[PDB]
């Protein structure tokens, strides 16, 4: 009945998608430092192999 | 870095047949240049002495 109370409502569903983008971002992240050091580690290698 | 340091130990065992023989043919050189020439003094001091 409150708009106030509906207004409260509105702030807990703005949040759930920031959860959401920051959780693809850091996915995005790991994934990204994982194939940077796949290819440090294979360049490492081919220089010794020079 | 396993893999990194099992192509350094090929480096390194390739580096120590260069090194040997970069020292090898120096002492080889320096000895028998010295060598030849007290051949050449010897020899000579016969005659000398004749």
């Amino acid at each position: 009945v409150d708009q106030r109370t509906r207004d409260a409502l509105q702030r807990s569903v703005q949040l759930a998608i920031e959860i959401t983008t920051n959780s693809q971002e850091a996915a995005a992240k790991h994934e990204a430092q994982r194939l940077e050091q796949e290819a440090r580690g294979r360049l490492e290698r081919q220089k010794i192999l020079d | 870095q396993s893999e990194a340091e099992k192509a350094r130990k090929e480096l390194l065992e390739l580096e120590a047949l260069s090194m040997a023989v970069e020292s090898t043919g120096t002492a080889k050189a320096e000895a028998e240049s010295r060598a030849e020439a007290a051949r050449i003094e010897g020899e000579g001091s016969v005659l000398q002495a004749k």
